[PDB]
């Protein structure tokens, strides 16, 4: 599996990992005028999961299953155990981690659900090396108190980073300096709007690249920038792939 | 479903030096000319895009006024265009009449100018940002070895240096005309060489040229479409202090960049 291990964690290896994760997710992607790959859709369940390995500082490994349709975590495995989100595709448990003791987590893979169950938001959840490592550990042992925040960390540092070069670069800044951060409005507005940006970009094919609705992306000075077309480099040099939305 | 087929959107069109596309004096007669003018909230700078490839202000259609280059772009009764294929906007912000292939251009030595339909050479003065937010986007530009582009030698040169937050010369203003400007001297633009002996990218006075038009591509390059080449770090070696224009090639990583705003 594509993998990242804490013993070989540099800005260079992280960057390579994210580069390759994008490549694997965009196999068979469709392309429009913007030239930003659109994830596959209506993927047969047997082909719908991309597995990635994360290893912590104890040489303990988890295998996360990513839904290649939406670049979200569906489930993971730690040793002979596995854990599935409530809203994982109903048949996923017959396709992945079949030779394990399978468990259902009683919450959805959405930020909204994870934040509710854990009692804590992304804006107060630090990101950085200690946190990436600790999150693999908390998932490996499935320490229920730390599982929600562990997903907030890993979803953002792996998946949201794959979705957005801006977020990848934030994480790179953090690794290089071993300086932890909480996501600001810039990072959160990209996370919040991935689906909406996907819709607008694809919809815009019929309006000379102009969107049906504007999307607000914050910069690092907390100023909102209105993106109402494909002609904004903060979108087109940033969003690495899209959710399938339009015929 | 219906969100995939927006029926219209009203927005602004900005370009050369951050000015807006403007029906001069908000005049509505057929053939009323369009100019560049400082951006504001006036109705004669509101352009509505429709799925028929028309672009409209004050109820009338943006249009070229001649088949050959050098005549004004105007507004005119949209019924005059019923049997016309209209405007096509490229992913890089070139606005083209589909039939004639002429492109919307701010051609004069000044920004305070009539807009005309000209032959496309991918000049900065032929680059447009369609969008309501017309301001330059302030950003760092990150390249090889995770470094930041920095304006150097009293804003005449540019190369990669370790990123330092708030270091003034590492900030760039991305303008609507696809120029990359020194953030605290927005009369200066990142420019491909004007000397054919050199491939070195430098900083020069903004002049609307092909040399100064840059496109951040989905594939991670900074492209000069007119010169069919991309920004690259000389020898993939940041310590040489040289960024050059090169043909696109995936041999190293020196052609990869992104924006960190
Ligand atoms: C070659 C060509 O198509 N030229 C037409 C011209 O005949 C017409 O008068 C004008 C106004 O609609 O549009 C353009
Ligand atoms: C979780 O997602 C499911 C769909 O799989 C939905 O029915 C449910 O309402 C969601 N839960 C919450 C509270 O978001
Ligand atoms: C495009 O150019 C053709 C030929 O010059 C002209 O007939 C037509 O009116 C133009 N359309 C627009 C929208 O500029």
């Amino acid at each position: 599996n594509l993998s990242l291990s804490q013993s070989n964690f540099s800005a260079d290896t992280y960057k390579s990992f994210i580069k390759n994760l994008r490549k694997q997710l965009t196999i068979g992607a469709s392309y429009g005028s913007a030239g930003i790959p659109i994830l596959k859709h209506s993927v047969p369940i047997c082909e719908r999961f991309l597995l990635v390995d994360l290893t912590n500082g104890d040489n303990e490994t988890i295998t996360l299953a990513i839904n290649v349709e939406d670049a979200g975590f569906a489930a993971y495995r730690a040793a002979d155990r596995s854990y599935f989100f409530q809203n994982a595709p109903p048949i996923a448990s017959y396709v992945i981690f079949t030779d394990t003791n399978q468990n259902i987590m009683n919450f959805n893979n959405t930020f909204e659900s994870i934040e509710i169950v854990g009692g804590t938001t992304r804006s107060e959840t630090p990101l950085g090396i200690m946190h990436f490592e600790a999150s693999i550990f908390h998932l490996f042992v499935h320490d229920e108190n730390y599982v929600p925040t562990s997903f907030l960390v890993l979803i953002q540092m792996v998946l949201e980073a794959a979705k957005f070069k801006f977020i990848e670069q934030k994480v790179i800044h953090s690794i290089m300096d071993m300086e932890d951060f909480t996501p600001g409005l810039a990072m959160l507005s990209l996370e919040e709007n991935w689906t909406q940006l996907s819709l607008q970009l694809q919809a815009s094919e019929s309006l000379n690249g102009v969107f049906g609705d504007s999307v607000s992306l914050y910069n690092s000075m907390d100023e909102p920038i209105g993106v109402d077309s494909m002609y904004y480099p903060i979108l087109t040099a940033n969003m690495a792939f899209q959710l399938y939305q339009c015929p | 479903n219906e969100q995939c087929s927006p029926q219209q959107r009203t927005t602004r069109i900005s370009g050369r030096d951050g000015l807006c596309v403007d029906v001069y004096g908000a005049l509505t007669a057929d053939g009323s000319r369009v100019i560049l003018y400082p951006c504001g909230q006036q109705q004669n700078q509101q352009w509505t895009f429709y799925p028929d490839n028309t672009i409209r202000s004050l109820g009338k259609c943006l249009a070229t006024s001649a088949l050959s280059s050098g005549s004004n772009v105007v507004i005119t009764n949209c019924d005059y265009l019923r049997y016309d294929d209209g405007w096509m906007v490229s992913s890089s912000g070139t606005m083209m009449n589909k039939s004639s292939h002429l492109v919307l251009t701010a051609n004069a030595a000044t920004s305070r100018t009539n807009l005309t339909g000209e032959n496309n050479v991918f000049a900065a003065k032929q680059a447009w940002r369609i969008g309501n937010y017309v301001e330059p986007i302030v950003t760092t530009i990150i390249g090889l070895r995770h470094m930041c582009l920095e304006a150097t030698d009293n804003d005449t040169n540019v190369w990669l240096e370790s990123c330092v937050k708030n270091k003034t010369k590492q900030y760039w203003a991305l303008y609507s005309d696809d120029t990359i400007r020194v953030n605290n001297n927005r009369n200066l633009c990142v420019s491909s060489s004007t000397d054919s002996s050199s491939k070195l990218i430098v900083i020069r006075r903004c002049d609307g040229s092909i040399n100064q038009r840059w496109v951040f591509t989905p594939q991670g390059t900074i492209s000069n479409p007119g010169y069919e080449a991309v920004m690259d770090v000389a020898q993939n070696d940041v310590y040489l202090k040289k960024i050059v224009l090169s043909s696109a090639t995936d041999k190293g990583n020196g052609q990869q960049w992104t924006v960190f705003y």
